[PDB]
């Protein structure tokens, strides 16, 4: 979960449940996940900066686009509003050449099976997405997505507490979050994480604990979620 | 004052150029016009003058804003300085004076920020 570069992403039958998007989103189950990876450049240059054209192939050699060193490959697109640049979107995957240029555009938002193939003469490895682009004298091109394995509860170890559990009971649950939903991409171009196995505890808006290294079994140190309130002794 | 976002000082920028060239036109005239270019205007060769006036007030008001937006640079700069020989009032007014010359030489086709370039004449004109 731990992509090179940014892009968009969608699931597949993976219900959520959340109050707020800015601090993630708690996933309920499991399912299946997919990944359109693109890099993406949030800059402010000029047009005359610019050296590449709107659809131009680039290499992982030097990569240099508005004066900025990239580091993907795939197929470049500008966007210009103003006369000033404000995105520079690169898609990565695979070029190949290919005719009928009206029936690449249906085939956009239907996901291209590694058992069929894309055009009859092109054939392709594995499972992408057909995309065309506009450049000079003409082919669409593959982008390949990324699937991956989530569980609907990771591996929690047994909880162990020493309370008559009258009124005060607190204990530890290891849930995972997302960050991101399905209608929206990401305007990164590093490495960005998608879930968190985090631990979060519920006490069943106050009453703050301190936690502390206390350990006697082992010559070690072991983690204490405990709380405590400080009584007065006068030394009278 | 709000201050400026990064696509508004490349907008505001090409105005400045335009405005060079306006007054670099009057600064040749100027030697040949008795020193009196008040209705010579160049840039046009009832409805051609008055646009000639709304092009000038749009491209003064551009430079009014460049130089108002980005008062709090000058702060930035003239705090590290009240210390050795004047006062935190005439440091603001004195780093204004380089906030002026830095709109007139910033070069948008470079790509570099105005805060970068506008830095090194603040500065300047602290010292």
């Amino acid at each position: 979960y731990r992509t090179t570069t940014g892009g968009m992403i969608r699931y597949a039958g993976v219900e959520v449940a959340k109050g707020g998007r800015k601090q993630g989103y708690e996933v309920t189950k499991g399912g299946t996940l997919l990944w359109i990876p693109e890099e993406t450049h949030e800059i402010n240059k000029d047009i005359s900066l610019l050296i590449v054209e709107d659809g131009q192939y680039v290499e992982a050699g030097t990569e240099v686009v508005k004066d900025i060193f990239c580091q993907s490959s795939g197929i470049v697109e500008v966007v210009q509003k103003n006369d000033i640049l404000r995105e520079i979107i690169i898609k990565p995957g695979d070029f190949y050449q290919d005719v009928d240029p009206g029936s690449v555009k249906i085939e956009s938002g239907q996901l291209l099976q590694p058992g069929q193939d894309v055009f009859p003469g092109v054939t392709v490895s594995t499972l992408s997405q057909a995309e065309w682009i506009e450049s000079p004298e003409g082919g669409l091109l593959l982008r390949p997505v990324e699937e991956y394995k989530v569980f609907d509860e990771p591996a929690a170890p047994s909880q162990g507490s020493q309370n008559e559990e009258g009124g005060r009971q607190i204990e530890l649950r290891s849930v995972q979050r997302l960050f991101y939903k399905d209608g929206d991409r990401v305007k990164s171009v590093e490495g960005a994480p998608l879930l968190s196995t985090q631990l979060v505890l519920e006490i069943y808006h106050l009453s703050a604990d301190i936690e502390l290294q206390d350990d006697e079994e082992e010559d070690c140190q072991r983690l204490q979620l405990v709380i405590l309130e400080s009584l007065v002794l006068r030394r009278d | 004052i709000r201050l400026l976002r990064a696509e508004e000082e490349i907008e505001l920028a090409r105005q400045i150029a335009d405005l060079l060239e306006l007054e670099l036109i009057r600064d040749n005239l100027t030697l040949q016009l008795e020193r009196q270019p008040s209705e010579l205007e160049w840039g046009k060769q009832n409805k051609n003058f008055a646009a000639f006036r709304r092009r000038l007030f749009l491209d003064r008001r551009a430079k009014d804003k460049m130089v108002q937006s980005n008062l709090r640079l000058v702060v930035s700069i003239a705090k590290k300085y009240m210390n050795r020989g004047l006062s935190f009032q005439d440091l603001i007014q004195e780093g204004s004076l380089g906030l002026i010359r830095a709109a007139e030489k910033f070069d948008h086709e470079k790509g570099y920020k105005f805060s970068t370039y506008a830095t090194w004449w603040i500065r300047q004109a602290i010292t």
